[PDB]
């Protein structure tokens, strides 16, 4: 709906606690969809080519989700995957990802371009200074 | 041991905000931590009252800033 | 039944702890709305940290 | 002690935890969580 | 309303729920100062020194 | 900008508040300039601005949630105007009398 987050409908008949599970590791799904929108937004010309470089910077670390998401799928293949596991190990890609969803939103609500852009990442980077990823 | 390294991670924003206050004079206190507060109207200032009141010390609770 | 509950309510303690512990931590983002500071959220981080450690320990326990 | 030393000779008569830690958190802790070593 | 920009707008309607019933052309004016950079301090005192002297 | 745009604002500033006289929009004039930094080099702790304005606003609710909503917009002049409005509800005698000129304006 709009410029909201992807949200998610999970069966009603799952397990409460694997639904929970699920409702926690969806916002990394949530953030994907929201990133791969202002990727696929913010890609255009229009945009700039500032805009442009984030988008393409932004589609690098969504490309390795895609690599992560795919080993979790071959570990799930392999059995090796459980929901506490897959949660255990998203959290990284969860952190990541809500990262560059709050990112995502943060540059199209402003609608920054060139030095508006900068300024906002130098701020948002000073305001990650308590998080070194 | 727990205690000691959850005050480490809390103080390393603020040893952050003390490292740039220190070298460059930066009040990087976001929340109103730190106990100097900088008034840039004074900071402004080219006299005495410039280092009095550009940044300020909070010097009555000193204890709690 | 009534041992086994009191053990139980010890144990239910404990989980009790762990879940009221994880929620007050949970404060996750230092938004613009977040009043209580870097250090805080510093703070609330290593203590998510401290959580997350808290739930490997627990999945580490084998069910035998 | 000493008396029954003798006794019994003349009778002929009678960080590694921290591994252990590191390895655990391994085996349970996501990669990329820094294990925090007074916290560990 | 008009008079003030669509951010200045969101201002206003933020300084509205922060309290304060500002008129809309006080309020470009005093964003239109704090876009040239002036100290916020400085217009707090001009404020008072220019409300100071009119008694209600 | 003009070069004197500070002296027609100033000139509205005190048309606006009914000041009467101009004599000393020179002064206010110059204590704007010689506190004017041409960079935004004071870092406000925007956080406890906040608390105060929300310890001050009717709907603090609010005013968090218009600046967190601000800040994801990277509004500009934000941490500043949540400044000025703490300022002016700490000059209670300041505050009531902008009202009362807002009412009659």
């Amino acid at each position: 709906a709009g410029r909201q987050s992807r949200t998610f409908l999970v069966d009603p008949n799952l397990d409460l606690s694997i639904r929970e599970l699920v409702h926690r590791i969806l916002p990394v799904a949530a953030s994907y969809s929201a990133v791969t929108r202002f990727i696929e937004e913010k890609s255009s010309f229009e945009y700039g080519q500032v805009n442009h470089a984030l988008a393409a910077a932004m589609r690098t670390l969504v490309k390795e989700h895609l690599i992560l998401v795919s080993q979790l799928e071959q570990l799930h293949r392999q059995g090796l995957l459980s929901l506490q596991k897959l949660w255990f190990y998203i959290q990284p890609a969860m952190r990541t990802m809500d990262i560059l969803a709050s990112l995502a939103t943060s540059v199209d609500k402003g609608e920054c371009l060139g030095g508006s852009t900068l300024s906002l990442l130098h701020d948002r980077s000073f305001s990650y200074t308590g998080d070194s990823q | 041991p727990v205690l000691l390294s959850l005050l480490k991670t809390s103080c390393e924003p603020y040893t952050r905000f003390i490292h740039d206050w220190v070298y460059s004079g930066v009040f990087r206190d976001a929340y109103g931590e730190f106990m100097i507060q900088v008034n840039h109207e004074y900071l402004s200032f080219r006299d005495k009252l410039y280092w009095t009141h550009g940044y300020v010390l909070i010097s009555k609770e000193v204890e709690d800033c | 039944p009534e041992s086994i509950s009191s053990l139980l309510s010890e144990v239910a303690e404990y989980g009790t702890c762990y879940t009221r512990l994880s929620h007050f931590s949970l404060q996750p983002v230092l938004d613009s709305l977040y009043s209580k500071g870097l250090v805080f959220q510093a703070f609330t981080s290593g203590l998510r940290r401290y959580l997350q450690y808290y739930r490997a320990c627990v999945l580490s326990t084998p069910p035998t | 002690t000493l008396f029954l030393e003798s006794v019994q000779s003349r009778l002929r008569t009678p960080k590694e935890n921290l591994m252990k830690m590191q390895s655990i958190a391994e085996s349970h802790l996501e990669l990329d969580d820094v294990h925090d070593p007074l916290l560990a | 309303k008009k008079v003030l920009s669509t951010e200045e707008m969101e201002l206003y309607e933020l300084a509205q729920a922060a309290g304060g019933a500002i008129d809309p052309d006080v309020f470009k004016i005093l964003v239109d100062l704090l876009k040239l950079n002036v100290a916020p301090l400085a217009v707090f005192q001009m404020l008072k020194s220019m409300c100071a002297g009119q008694r209600l | 900008m003009s070069e004197f745009r500070i002296h027609h604002d100033v000139n509205e500033l005190l048309s606006l508040l009914r000041v009467h006289g101009g004599d000393g929009a020179e002064v206010y004039i110059d204590l704007l300039q010689k506190n004017r930094t041409p960079y935004v080099t004071t870092t406000v702790s925007a956080h406890s601005a906040k608390v105060k304005i929300a310890e001050f606003s009717r709907t603090p609710e609010d005013f968090l949630k218009k600046y967190d909503e601000l800040k994801s917009k990277n509004t500009r002049n934000l941490d500043p105007l949540v400044y000025l409005l703490s300022k002016l509800t700490e000059d209670k005698e300041t505050l009531q009398y902008l009202q009362q000129n807002a009412k009659e304006r």
